[PDB]
RNA sequence: UUUUUUUUUUUUUU
RNA sequence: UUUUUUUUUUUUUUUUUUUUUUUUUUUUUUUUUUUUU
RNA sequence: UUUUUUUUUUUUUUUUUUUUUUUUUUUUU
RNA sequence: AGGAGAGCGUCUGUUGUACAUCAACACUAGAUACCGCUAAUACCACUGUAGAGGUAUAGUAUAUAAUCCCUGCCCGGUGCAGUAACAUGUAAACGGCGGCUGUUGACGGUCCAAAGGUAGGAAAAUCCUUGUCGGGUAAUUAUCGUCGUGCGUGAAAGUUGGUCCGACUCUUCACAUGUCGUUUAU
RNA sequence: UCCUAUUUCCUAGUACCAUUAGUGAACUCAUUUGGUCUGAUCCUAAGUACGCAGUGAGCUAAAUAGAUACAAGGAACUUGACAAGCAUUAC
RNA sequence: AGGGCAUGCAAUACCAAUCAGAUAACAACUGAA
């Protein structure tokens, strides 16, 4: 239910993770980077790492992989593939919906200050029914029985 | 049922490649989204956490050694007494604001 | 009706049934009842030097 | 929550807190005296406080006084998207009230009987557990003598029908005490004979004029006002004695009281407390209540009015569950010979 | 010795799988979070750090009951170390003289020079106020809020803050033997000031050094701070070392440079 | 109850939360464990105030005290001199246990007081025949850690302890042999002797435990044959598990100087054996932290400002280097100090040779730089430039590293003290550089 | 309750247009650590109210009884205690 | 038993209730060793 | 719901 | 608005508590009283 | 990784169980 | 689980029932009675606890049911309140409220009583299992509208009801249909 | 000599007890093949670059429990529209 | 009975007002066995 007590926005939360107020610098400031002079603190890298995954913006140019040591979603990963970016059953038409336990589509209209749903049986075919549903929106719209 | 067919000849297939041993190659076009949840992104952000929390508890012990060994050191540390005797600076027994000099007690 | 045994060690074992206002006097397998047994018998033919008959009375 | 010996106690050798500085005795007493001297000087209003007065100094209280128009625009989080819907009602820069939480050292946990005495039975019916409530420590006694103190905030008392008021006194101490209609955040008080007749200073009855709107007076010398503390009560001077003081109640009831005891000057915040109208059940639950079930249709064993039928008629009268009658039957002893108490 | 004694790891409870769920509450335990100590007790608990500061604020009325207001405000408390470091060491004395000469009038009290000291103690309230307020500056303003205001987040705008290389060589030789041999963002004015305040972004040194120990996916082309992090914030051309330090009254941060108003600086 | 579903919410978010912060602390923590151990077989029973008159003390009073000071980091420099001073007036009248304590409480603060041990050191050889496994472990442990280097007394103890083999503990003539060959005092048959014995005491009265404390790179390479060297490599592969990374180093170090200096034994060894070490080496040892030293730091200064490009700190497969130069690698600098000689003198540590020679025989062209030639150059920058430049046009140092000039403990003292104020002027200056002071205020 | 000595302050809402005022605080109680500490003891003295009861010492003392009239629950019959029915309760005896 | 009703009930052993019997497996009158 | 040398004890807090 | 957590312990601050107390394990470093800065 | 132990929190004793056997002249090595 | 007329009607929520097969309880609201602190009331170890660490805009008890609507008469009567130390006041507490006869009949006689059904609804959750007339059908006694006599109900006992609303009876319209005359094949 | 101070700190061999790490209601109950199927999550999946699971033989009788397709009429059935049906058909 | 004889049955009762527990500062505080 979209109930007022849910989040107005539907992105990603990247928080900030402030470090205690009573602690001091880390070990990995006192490294001299100057091309003359260097010095490379025991740790260096490892902290500075993940120092620099603090603010919350510089997430990198590989967020999603650069944090997930284990393997398991390694042994997955692929090379020059192209992927879709939208979900089967999701029509671009407005007031379509599926039901995964009816196994049906549905179609949301507002007539004369009324709520109205129609049936749609997709056991013919996917594609079938939602062309159907987006159809008889497309319908509904054209000869203007649709309030506004 | 269709599917299922055709999953299981694509599946062999591939096993057959990978039993020869021939390189890994792949049918690289254009592939169905049959997800929706954000998963791995939502994922990678209890990890980058985690790791902060890790390091946080890291500098907290360093600090607690150096700071304990610090104060040890040569030329710090003193027996340190007070400047003037706490006998004097104690209240006197008259004082209304003594223990057991008011009605309330 | 659950299985609960932490209740049951409780509400109904060794040290909670002597709280219970119950005929004692009754034989119990799994519980101290308070009925006298007779203990071992009389002496044969064996040899006299090694017939108990006492402990508590006699630890030393 | 405290002791019974801690608790407990009929007779009182003390009246107020004393908080003495001096080194000595000698000097702490003339330091007290000064203070009292002081308080004489600044105190200027001896006129009654009447409801005329009082309605007059409301209206100018809400009707010119309130004028800021600020830029409210810049008074917000920025970056926040918030609720999807949800929305305070008023920001924390224009509420009547503080949009915070209680004092953490001036509260507890309360301790929910839910109408049960010790043998665990039910003992009040319909008593339900809502929200989770705190107990305030409402400071009752003003021990605190010859000391002005200024209010900083107001807060709300989810026990009593009034607000509340944060007082601090001059040497920082905090401490909570039952607000007025009139008080509002920034307004200074005074507890002392001498003080002035106006809203929240506390004086003995017999300094307060005749005809005086008054509140938490109490009933033994320096115990505490329990005869009025709800919002909107209050009650007038009618007569004086030399030793007595002739109060008119909230119940419009004449009884006489110490001149020895002290009163706060003023009404008793939230007025309007009596006109909000429950829109739902929902209410009622969450304020921890229970439905309520009539006898009529109960058994003849659980109740009297069990079994027989009959509308309004004029027979036989009610009895209640107990046996009891419940229509102008007094319930009071006779024997009990009236105190203070003048017309009843 | 109940019925389950398991903890931590070995939490009895069940909680949620979900992601889409588990992407909710993060928001309200990071953002709605409610916090009970006022600015007050944050600036309270770093006074070692700014003793100047916090002496200021308790020794010159009027500052203290400004700061105590419920409304969104954003406060900015400069160092001790900044402080010493910027100013010069006259004005720096004759700052730390009046400051104890305020303390000294309200140890007098607690415990015609007559009419000069009322013109002397006017005009030094008044001075050290207005020195003391334009700090202060009206809404809520987080790190983040900031960040991205400054455009850190349009990829339109991150060219010059993403991609940061250095000479691999001369850092990681045995790693590399092949190779061997923004925007200005306009704040609101303080409270004791009408002038806006400007705030930029600058990329750390450090930055330019995440490839060599992360995995880079970069397309085809064709004195510094020792402070930590990626990003480095400035508020009016002062360096901000901490920040986020939210409060019931709105947020802190430690600016490494004393903010002036023109009407103190000189000609 | 009841609760508001807003707040609901933020209460769940932050349970949750709470457990997530849990879940995310006790990576790192793989080392540690609920269980630990104390040693208290150490402590007296009597009870002693640290506090008290000096004079009142005694033996065993001033012994107790001592010791007491030690355990609980009482580092009072008002406090320890009286110790001092009246330990010298109670000289002749100390037992050989008292002695023990008294110099086991002294190398535990590390009291760096030349002054008390020279004159204990007398007492102590007259007494060398009632003394015990604990006193003599004592002596020579507290004299190696404070870096007074005694072959005079050091030998004697030796000796005793070889007479009193029969009677010492493992340990104690383990520490013994330790000490001995880092103080450098043995002679060839002296050192024959003690690795005959140790040898023995090693294989029969010797477990993992106890085992492991017997590896020293030092003394493996100076002390001991080639039949203990043979038989220590191969128990130390058994014996491994058993270990940390103080002993694996040391193993390593040990494994590295053999194969540099003594082909022979080396090949001696078996296949397994080998391969043991040969794997090693591939594996990531920790260390502890380390950064420059100011003397490092500013040797650092002078040579930027002299125009060479080099590094401050780094390892080298089993080595620290000090100095790094980047245009030609071979090259490097090392910088002493006090701690590198020996007390009053100017002569270099068996470590510090056997690293200075193992480097040399691998190439590595070596220079040092000591502090006591260093210091008289004062604050001046050009000065300190011209010395390096003169320095860098020479040749690098012999293979076989050599002793400085005499010296004294008046020499000393007087360098240390002029050292003090240059390392604070030099930080003021330092210091006062970094502030602009540009900003003026009206008022 | 006393707030601490580095920050006296607490939180407030606006005062309105006619208050101004606003005097400062005096602080006698950061001269000496015991003149704080006795402050603080004294004031952790302080009672809220005195609840009186029932006392035959007094000479006005009484004790209450059962309601006027009577009667009882409704259907109820009501098993006074003894030595065989509810013996040892809430206490011994 | 509850912890309610058990927090207010003694042990059998603590009173003298034990010996004021004399059941056993040959009946209901038993004699006591060495009586 | 307390994380690495053991106890006693006071204020504030993300 | 139906008016919501804090004690054991951690950090910080303030100190005249105490072997009921951290290897007699180990490394590094120019270094410390009074009659050498 | 838990259990054990402080707090919540309870002799609201989980028979044959425990840091729990008489409570420091402990021979410090 | 659709379009339209009409009867009844605060649900959401709890549950299988005070008769003839067609229910209750709870509730937003209003109103009455008791009680000034060691309050009333409840448990019924009585110097106790709950009420309540509350204080007449508070606590508890009884009955009714919408936010509004104009809301009738009667204290002879049990009881309570009061006291001539047994007038008088309480029906939103406590049972209820009618005969002969004369001109369709405003009106006249007479008996009795504290008062002598108010208005509204009205073939009804009630009389009667076919009251007159009109709308639908080839037939309507079923059902709506209406008349107000045939018997009768009856106003904070809750009557009537504009608008809105519906898992509440019934009339009637539309699509498909083996419910069907009347039964087949896989 | 322009760093926010150039302030040594990996890791002590470790008492007693719990544990079959995977799918599956694995709990009371019992007509108990433990594990397949019957419902949401946990993997950016052409169903996861071959995963889990599947128990005698024969035969056109009729009746009964269900599925698909029925000429014309379309409530004439029944107390009652119970039941059944519509919601897929040029692509 | 020469010798030996783990553990559990909650034990200062070979004595001493009563009322929890290794048997409770007064008072609150009460009683048919």
């Amino acid at each position: 239910s979209a109930n007022p007590y849910k989040p107005k926005s539907r992105e990603v939360f990247h928080p900030y993770v402030p470090a205690p107020e009573h602690l001091p610098p880390p070990a990995y400031t006192t490294a001299v980077l100057k091309p003359m002079q260097q010095f490379i603190p025991k740790d260096f890298y490892r902290d500075m790492r993940v120092d620099s995954l603090r603010d919350g913006v510089s997430l990198g140019s590989d967020f999603p992989w650069n944090v997930t040591h284990k393997y398991r979603f390694w042994r997955r990963r692929k090379y020059n593939i192209q992927l879709d970016d939208r979900f089967i059953r999701l029509s671009p038409v407005t007031g379509v919906d599926y039901y995964p336990r009816l196994n049906v589509f549905a179609v949301q209209w507002r007539e004369d200050g009324q709520h109205r749903i129609r049936w749609f049986r997709a056991a013919y075919g996917l594609t079938r029914a939602m062309r159907a549903a987006e159809n008889f929106r497309k319908t509904l719209e054209a000869t203007g029985r649709v309030d506004n | 049922k269709i599917r299922q067919r055709i999953v299981r000849i694509r599946k062999r297939y591939m096993g057959q490649r990978i039993e020869a041993g021939l390189p890994p190659y792949v049918w690289g076009g254009p592939y169905p989204q049959y997800g929706r949840k954000r998963s791995l992104f939502i994922r990678g952000e209890m990890y980058r956490r985690m790791l902060i929390y890790s390091f946080d508890e890291r500098r907290r012990r360093a600090e607690k050694l150096r700071k304990r060994r610090q104060a040890v050191k040569w030329g710090v540390f003193k027996l340190r007494q007070p400047s003037v005797p706490p006998a004097l600076t104690a209240l006197p027994t008259y004082h209304p604001l003594y223990p057991g000099n008011l009605p309330k007690r | 009706n659950e299985s609960s045994p932490l209740h049951m060690g409780a509400g109904s074992a060794n040290w909670t049934a002597v709280a219970r206002l119950e005929d004692f006097t009754l034989r119990g397998l799994s519980h101290p009842p308070w009925i006298h047994v007779s203990s071992r018998p009389f002496y044969g033919a064996g040899g006299g030097a090694v017939l108990a008959a006492c402990m508590s009375s006699a630890v030393w | 929550m405290l002791w019974l010996a801690a608790t407990h106690r009929n007779r009182v050798a003390f009246q107020l807190f004393a908080t003495p500085r001096e080194p000595t005795a000698s000097k702490a007493a003339a330091a007290a005296r000064a203070a009292a001297e002081a308080v004489a000087r600044s105190s200027t209003v001896s006129a009654p406080f009447t409801v005329q007065k009082q309605q007059r100094l409301l209206a100018l209280l809400a009707a010119s006084s309130s004028v800021a128009d600020p830029s409210a625009d810049l008074f917000r989080v920025h970056g926040l998207p918030g609720f999807s819907g949800f929305r305070p009602s008023s920001p924390p820069h224009l509420s009547k009230l503080f949009r915070g939480r209680v004092s953490r050292h001036l509260s507890c946990r309360r301790v929910n009987h839910l109408g049960r005495n010790n043998s665990g039975r039910i003992t009040v019916r319909f008593r339900g557990a809502g929200h989770f409530r705190r107990l305030r420590f409402v400071d009752y006694k003003r021990g605190r003598k010859d000391i002005f103190g200024t209010v900083l905030r107001l807060e709300y008392d989810p026990n009593r029908s009034a607000h509340l008021a944060l007082l601090q006194y001059d040497d920082g101490v905090l401490s909570y005490i039952l607000a007025t209609e009139v008080t509002r955040p920034g307004d200074r008080v005074v507890a002392s004979k001498h003080a002035s007749i106006a809203p929240g200073n506390c004086l003995p009855l017999g300094n307060i004029p005749v005809s005086t709107i008054v509140h938490n007076v109490e009933l033994r010398p320096g115990a505490g006002g329990q005869i009025v503390r709800a919002g909107g009560c209050y009650a007038t001077v009618v007569a004086k004695d030399r030793h007595f003081v002739t109060l008119k109640l909230s119940s419009t009831e004449v009884r006489r009281f110490p001149a020895d005891c002290w009163a706060t000057v003023g009404q008793v915040s939230n007025a309007a407390h009596a006109e909000r109208i429950r829109g739902k059940a929902g209410v009622s639950y969450w304020m921890g209540e229970r439905p309520r079930t009539r006898g009529k249709a109960m058994n003849p064993v659980d109740h009297p009015h069990g079994g027989g039928t009959g509308k309004k008629g004029l027979k036989r009268p009610p009895v209640s569950k107990w046996g009891i009658l419940c229509k102008g039957y007094k319930t009071r002893a006779k024997k009990k010979p009236l105190g203070l108490i003048v017309r009843r | 010795r109940w019925w389950t004694r398991a903890s931590g790891m070995r939490n009895p409870v069940k909680w949620t799988r979900d992601w889409e769920v588990l992407n909710r509450k993060v928001y309200f335990a990071f953002d709605e979070r409610e916090i009970r100590r006022s600015m007050l007790d944050a600036v309270n608990a770093h006074r070692k750090t700014a003793s100047l500061f916090h002496r200021m604020i308790n020794a010159v009325p009027g500052v203290a009951h400004a700061m105590s207001l419920p409304g969104p405000h954003t406060f900015f408390l400069p160092s001790d170390k900044a402080c010493r470091d910027h100013l010069s060491p006259d004005s720096l004395h004759a700052l730390t003289e009046r400051v104890a000469f305020l303390e000294e009038q309200q140890r007098q009290r607690v415990g015609g020079t007559a009419a000069a000291i009322a013109d002397r103690v006017a005009k030094t309230t008044e001075q050290l106020r207005t020195f003391v307020l334009a700090h202060l500056i009206p809404g809520e303003w987080r790190m983040k809020t900031l960040l991205l205001a400054c455009g850190a987040g349009d990829p339109r705008r991150n060219g010059s803050l993403r991609y940061q290389d250095t000479d691999r060589e001369l850092f990681a030789p045995v790693m590399y033997a092949s190779r061997l041999g923004s925007s200005v963002f306009l704040l609101p004015p303080p409270q004791s000031t009408d002038e806006p305040l400007p705030v930029w972004v600058q990329a750390s040194r450090y930055a330019a050094f995440l490839p060599i120990t992360t995995s880079t996916n970069f397309p085809r082309f064709e004195r510094r701070s020792t402070v930590g992090g990626a990003l480095h914030l400035w508020v009016g051309g002062a360096l901000v070392t901490k920040g986020d330090l939210r409060a019931h009254n709105g947020v802190v941060h430690m600016i490494d440079k004393p903010l002036i108003p023109v009407q103190l600086l000189a000609s | 109850g009841i609760l508001r579903p807003r707040e609901r919410l933020l209460l769940n978010a932050l349970k949750k939360e709470a457990d997530i912060r849990y879940r995310g602390r006790r990576m790192h923590k793989r080392f540690r464990s609920w269980a630990q151990q104390r040693v208290r077989h150490y402590w007296l029973p009597q009870k002693v105030c640290v506090t008290s008159d000096p004079q009142l003390m005694d033996g065993s009073y001033i012994a107790a005290c001592v010791q007491k000071a030690a355990t609980l980091r009482k580092h009072d420099l008002q406090l320890w001199h009286g110790f001092s001073k009246r330990i010298l007036e109670l000289a002749d009248s100390l037992t050989p246990q008292q002695m023990g304590y008294i110099f086991y409480g002294y190398g535990k603060s590390l009291f760096r007081h030349e002054e008390l041990y020279r004159g204990l050191l007398p007492f102590v050889a007259e007494a060398l025949p009632e003394f015990h496994s604990h006193a003599l472990m004592t002596v020579a442990w507290a004299l190696e850690r404070v870096r007074v280097n005694d072959r005079a007394v050091v030998a004697q103890i030796a000796e005793e302890a070889l007479a009193k083999k029969d009677l010492m503990r493992p340990a104690d003539f383990i520490k013994i042999v330790n000490c001995v060959a880092r103080m450098g005092a043995a002679p060839p048959s002296l050192a024959a002797a003690l690795s005959a014995e140790l040898m023995r005491v090693l294989d029969e009265k010797c477990n993992a435990l106890l085992f492991r404390g017997a590896v020293d790179h030092v003394a493996v390479a100076t002390l001991y044959s080639d039949p203990l060297r043979l038989y220590l490599l191969e128990r130390f592969t058994k014996t491994a598990i058993c270990c940390r990374p103080m002993h694996y180093q040391k193993a390593f170090q040990s494994a590295v100087a053999i194969r540099v200096l003594h082909p022979p034994v080396w090949q001696q060894l078996s296949k397994a054996v080998r391969n043991f070490y040969i794997r090693l080496s591939l594996r990531r040892i920790p260390q502890r932290a380390r950064r420059p030293s100011p003397l490092h730091w500013d040797v650092s200064n002078a040579l930027a400002k002299l125009g060479v490009f080099h590094r401050n700190t780094f390892q080298w497969g089993c080595f620290w280097i000090d100095i790094g130069e980047i245009d030609d690698r071979r090259q490097c600098w090392f910088v002493d100090g006090p701690s590198d000689f020996y007390s009053s003198t100017n002569e270099y540590t068996e470590a510090n040779k056997l690293q200075h020679r193992i480097l040399s025989e691998l190439g590595w062209n070596i220079r040092r730089v000591r502090w006591n030639d260093w210091v008289q150059l004062g604050t001046d920058m050009d000065a300190k430039v011209e010395y390096l430049r003169k320095l860098r046009e020479r040749p690098p140092w012999p293979a076989i590293l050599t002793d400085g000039p005499s010296s004294s403990r008046q020499e000393m003292v007087a360098n240390l003290r002029s050292a003090r104020d240059v390392q604070r002027a030099l930080k003021e200056r330092r210091e006062k550089n970094r502030q602009p002071h540009s900003l003026v205020m009206n008022l | 309750y006393l707030p601490s000595g580095h920050q006296p302050h607490a939180e407030r809402q606006v005062f309105h247009e006619g208050a101004g005022e606003s005097p400062p605080l005096n602080l006698w109680w950061r001269e000496n650590r015991e003149l704080e500490e006795a402050f603080r003891r004294r004031l952790g003295e302080a009672k809220c109210f005195e609840r009186a009861f029932a006392d035959s010492s007094e000479p006005l003392g009484y004790t209450k009884g059962r309601c006027r009239g009577g009667g009882g629950k409704s259907g109820r019959s009501v098993r006074r205690r003894s030595k065989t029915h509810k013996y040892r309760e809430n206490r011994a005896f | 038993i509850r912890p309610r009703k058990k927090g207010m009930r003694l042990d059998r052993r603590r009173s003298k209730k034990q010996y004021k019997h004399g059941r056993h497996v040959g009946g209901w009158n038993y004699r006591w060793l060495g009586s």
